[PDB]
RNA sequence: AUAUUUGUUACAAUACACAUUUUUUGGCACCCAAAAUAGGACGGGAAGAGACUUUUAAAGUGAGACGUCGCGACCCUCGCAGGAGUCGUUCUUGACUUUUUGGUCGCUUGAUGUUUCUCUCUUCCCGUUC
């Protein structure tokens, strides 16, 4: 379900970043969590989706996609999310 | 004598006395005798109203009451009159109530 | 005697609750609490226009009126229409009840 | 929008997102949880919306767009003295 | 009532206060009574016009309180069962 | 308010008879006497309709200049005109003075 | 099927989008893969329920139009929609974002539909549209957008906004 | 500890003159000799003068309501 | 050592002025009766702020002070 | 019903705001259930600290209704 | 071999109690002033000028004060875990303890609300109305 992003623009703000992420991930499926709880930034964001299929699709399509200068490294999460 | 000592009926006799003999007897005698009363609210708007009913808190039911309110801006005055057939009035707004002759 | 017990028998009647703000509420009346908390159903609540060379109305009542979410954008004058407003008792000033009902039956 | 039960008291409605009006012209929107005898109530996720003085002038009679400055304050407890009227915004999850 | 009992459940935690005078007192809640008058410890104060100061101890009258902001994790607290 | 049998004297005519001639005032009385039955509640609605009006202490009738009273008796007739009319089903235009008197007197 | 009132009523308005506002509606059985071929008709059934966000993603909609006055609505997600033109006067003061990815909007058709505004939206995504490819498309989009906070995830550069304003003058 | 109404009783029997501030809306302050009081902190003042806020006019023996009381100051 | 309530019991049917808290208006008249809350009834009152008023009822919350 | 708990405050110099405008500072003496607070050596604080400040009386009592916030400047 | 109904007890819950400084029988109200006709008004954006400010003729638009979240960065910073651990108990629950990114600086005018004082015209573009 969850997709752990990495290698993104740290210079952008938190809320804005979250919004951007939401915008990105709405095409694949219904995004349950807007932004990662830790909010460390610099790539580390967990895009929580309703469906696994949607998540998979996202992983497939947005692997190395141009988001704020740098290519985002998509990957599946190790542990399941608290909301899911 | 404080009110918390009295029993349930002694409060009823106390309220009967306060309405019959007391300040609010001005309103009570006004309700029975069908004498129109003048009421000034805090708002500053005065109603000429006949009192159908009244109560401890002074909230009262008036029928055919006429409301008189004036307003001024930079010393330019206008007098406005508003007629309502039925009124229930909450008693906290009133200040002075007089019984017309 | 508590005269609020009268209002309890006025249920399901068209009424205006005219508040301390000057805000007036036309609506169908539902159960009135012993503290005179008055709960209505289909209500059009507004503020009168003092004319007087367009003297400024209540500034707090306009904000409280737009903040009900019921004021529609295209209303020329200042009004709002909404369902289910619940009004605290101490806010009421006057209540204008309909002309049809008879008091002699209800005031007992 | 939303139709509230024709007879529904403050006890009947719980967890509905409400819209609360105070004496000062500000509004607290959020889920109601508890309330009390004197009607001071507890909102879960609440945002106070306010009307700008320039916005208030715009509201005076002549499509209007008001900029309503609002700030988010979670799990508050209001005071019955300040509350003026209450309206229903949404229905529970 | 539950609303006051939740305020008693918030003792020893950072809370926010809005007085009807317009000020804002945010700080740690030491005491609270059933009259809603509370006393707060090591509290940052915001005057109605925005000037912010700091005071170590404060006692406020409950009648003058407007809203109280309580830590969110008290939402699921057993009072609401 | 009387719990005992007694004789009490009051004047039905009050102001109107004092203002207007005696033949006409009985007629204005009879226009009223028919009417208050047809005015179940609007009587106090129409008689008090001008709130400036007050009832004199000795008198029973609302004391007034008598122009609205001519309007009051006319409105009241129309309430009698429709209530007599609706039961038999007559148009308001079909109503004539000979019918209007037959409504008044019958 | 076609976007009716019944469908709207049916739609799951329980799970609120917690990023901003409340009531993230998804029209029909599911707005994601609803297949609304015609324009978004029967918008009045929602009645401005609630930054109210509506997800229309994976649907057949040709035109971004036919809305009822929605005061709340702040977010539109329209991804995988065959949008061609989105000209309207209903949703003007309202709305803070618009996601238009993977649609059919023209570079000139998108520019024409808005007609320009002194202030509008705040977040906009036009990605995977034919128009974005078009030469000077970013400059044209910035000039059309008039006021804008974003353009396909990258903010119009302050200097770019100044140069675009000069082009407009 | 000195309860406040005890202190007021010490204003009654000690016959000390007191100045008393009213609410900020009224704009006058009263001063006189506090004689006796009730549970509601409404007090009778003998030989009281009302000063606007020293040409104020003398009042009398006057009962003053406790609702408008702000300060009672010697 | 007179307290307020016996002070009102001693001022019955005497000429008393009462200053309200608002306009600095005082009603000058013969007191009739008082309630527990110190509601006031007056006869032959006159409003000073100039007029003459037959009978008066004054609610307790609006009075500022009572004098003779 | 319940007495307010000032018990740690008494005998300590305390500032408290009377109404919207006012701020009085004095050594707290006693208090009651309505919060009526009697204190001694009262001083009315103003913008200019030494200048516009003027003492009130040897003993001053305050109606609890006009009390907004009470801060102790002290241990 | 043939879950429903009836009675009792408890809990939740609605209708009958309180006008005296801590919530519901009010410290209430007031700044004041601005459109009328028979191509025309009104709003928004951009430019010019007057009058304002600053320097010794040349530069932008009523002025001075709290905060609020933001545009840049010559900086810091590793990078995948509201939850976490323990014990009881059996395939995920309770009881007891540890405690939020942003930590900052400019703004060569972010962008924007309070509060005091004093006194706009011209041109173009876009919407509404007759």
């Amino acid at each position: 379900n969850t997709l752990y992003v990495s290698q993104l623009n740290e210079k952008i703000n938190m809320q804005r970043l979250r919004v951007n992420l939401f915008l990105l991930f709405a095409t694949f499926g219904e995004v349950l969590k807007v932004s990662m709880n830790f909010k460390k930034q610099r790539g580390q964001a967990f895009i929580t989706m309703r469906t696994i299929d949607q998540a998979s699709l996202a992983q497939i399509s947005l692997n190395g996609e141009r988001f704020f200068g740098k290519p985002l490294k998509v990957e599946f999460s190790k542990s399941e999310t608290k909301t899911l | 004598r404080p009110k918390h000592e009295l029993s349930r009926a002694e409060l009823e006799e106390l309220e009967e006395f306060e309405f019959k003999h007391g300040p609010m007897s001005l309103i009570n005698d006004a309700m029975v005798t069908r004498t129109p009363v003048i009421i000034s609210l805090r708002n500053n708007h005065k109603i000429i109203a006949r009192v159908k009913a009244f109560d401890r808190h002074c909230n009262m039911v008036l029928e055919n009451v006429k409301e008189l309110w004036t307003e001024k801006k930079g010393k330019n005055v206008i007098n406005r009159e508003r007629f309502i057939s039925k009124l229930f009035l909450r008693g906290d707004s009133v200040i002075v109530v007089l019984k017309t002759p | 005697m508590k005269l609020v017990n009268f209002l309890k028998k006025l249920r399901n009647e068209q009424v205006t609750i005219e508040l301390k703000n000057g805000t007036t509420v036309w609506g169908t009346l539902q159960s009135v609490s012993p503290q005179m908390n008055a709960i209505l159903t289909d209500v059009k609540l507004t503020l009168p226009q003092p004319r007087l060379n367009k003297l400024n109305s209540n500034g707090i009542a306009m904000a409280s009126l737009y903040l009900t979410g019921g004021q529609q954008p295209t209303a020329s004058d200042n009004i709002a229409s909404l369902q289910y407003i619940n009004i605290r008792g101490n806010t009421i000033r006057q209540i204008i009840l309909p002309d049809s009902l008879n008091l002699d039956s209800l005031l007992v | 929008k939303i139709q509230v039960a024709h007879s529904s008291r403050l006890a009947n409605l719980i967890d509905y997102k409400l819209r609360v009006l105070t004496q000062d012209g500000r509004v607290y929107i959020g889920q109601l949880m508890a309330f009390d005898k004197h009607m001071n109530l507890v909102l879960n996720e609440c945002i106070e919306e306010r009307v700008p003085k320039t916005q208030l002038d715009k509201l005076r009679p002549r499509t209007l767009n008001i900029k309503v400055e609002k700030r988010v304050l979670g799990l508050t407890i209001l005071r019955g003295e300040q509350i003026l009227s209450t309206v229903v915004e949404d229905k529970p999850l | 009532g539950i609303p006051v009992k939740l305020l008693n459940e918030a003792q020893g935690h950072i809370v926010s206060l809005e007085l009807t005078t317009g000020a804002t007192y945010r700080g740690k809640l030491v005491e609270s009574e059933d009259s809603m008058n509370v006393q707060l410890r090591d509290v940052i104060a915001t005057e109605p016009q925005g000037a912010v100061t700091h005071m170590d101890q404060i006692f406020v009258r409950g009648s003058q309180i407007k809203f109280i902001v309580v830590p969110d994790l008290l939402k699921n607290a057993p009072l609401f069962k | 308010k009387a719990t005992e049998p007694q004789m009490v004297l009051f004047n039905i005519y009050d102001d109107w008879l004092d203002r207007i001639s005696s033949y006409t005032a009985f007629s204005r009385l009879t226009l009223l006497l028919r009417a208050l039955k047809t005015n179940e509640e609007s009587a106090k609605m129409i008689l008090l309709s001008d709130p400036t009006i007050t009832i004199k202490s000795y008198h029973l009738w609302p004391s007034f200049t008598d122009e609205q009273w001519i309007t009051i008796e006319s409105q009241m007739r129309d309430l009698i005109l429709t209530e007599y009319g609706r039961k038999y089903n007559v148009n308001i235009s079909a109503l004539t003075q000979t019918e209007i008197k037959d409504i008044i007197l019958g | 099927m076609k976007f009716t009132p019944s469908i709207v009523i049916d739609a799951p308005q329980y799970y609120v989008d917690h990023f901003n506002g409340k009531y993230n509606v998804d029209k029909c059985v599911i707005l994601r893969d609803l297949q609304l071929e015609t324009d978004s008709e029967s918008m009045p059934s929602s009645l401005k329920h609630l930054t109210h966000i509506l997800d229309l993603t994976n649907n057949d909609l040709i035109m971004i139009p036919d809305l009822s006055r929605r005061d709340d609505i702040h977010t539109l997600l329209l991804g995988r929609n065959n949008i061609v033109e989105v000209d309207g006067r209903l949703l003007p003061m309202n709305v803070q974002n618009l996601t238009l990815s993977n649609n059919s909007i023209r570079r000139f058709e998108d520019l024409q539909r808005l007609r320009r505004a002194p202030r509008t939206l705040k977040n906009l995504t036009l990605i995977g549209n034919q128009v974005c490819h078009l030469a000077n498309y970013r400059e044209h989009v910035l000039r059309l957008v008039p006021h804008l906070e974003t353009l396909d995830f990258q903010n119009v550069t302050a200097e770019e906004r100044k140069s675009a304003m000069s082009f407009p003058r | 500890m000195v309860p406040p109404i005890n202190c007021i009783f010490n204003f009654l029997q000690q016959q000390t003159p007191v100045t008393i501030w009213l609410f900020e809306q009224i704009g006058i302050r009263i001063k006189g000799k506090i004689v006796g009081f009730d549970e509601f902190m409404n007090v009778v003042i003998d030989e009281a003068v009302e000063i606007p806020v020293e040409k104020g006019t003398p009042l009398g023996k006057i009962l003053l309501k406790g609702d408008n009381i702000t300060l009672i100051t010697s | 050592p007179v307290n307020p309530k016996p002070f009102l019991k001693g001022l019955v049917n005497h000429r008393v002025g009462v200053k309200l808290k608002f306009n600095s208006t005082e009603y000058r008249g013969t007191l009739v009766s008082t309630d527990n809350y110190f509601n006031l009834q007056l006869n032959e009152a006159e409003e000073f702020v100039h007029g003459t008023l037959g009978e008066i009822f004054i609610r307790c919350n609006n009075v500022l002070y009572i004098r003779e | 019903v319940s007495t307010p708990e000032l018990k740690k405050y008494m005998d300590k110099k305390i500032l408290l705001n009377i109404n919207g405008s006012r701020k009085v500072a004095g050594i707290l003496r006693g208090y009651d259930i309505f919060l009526n607070v009697v204190l001694d050596d009262a001083m009315e604080i103003n913008g200019e600290d030494p200048a516009n400040n003027h003492q009130l009386g040897l003993q001053t009592v305050i109606r609890g209704n006009s009390i907004i916030s009470l801060e102790a400047l002290d241990a």
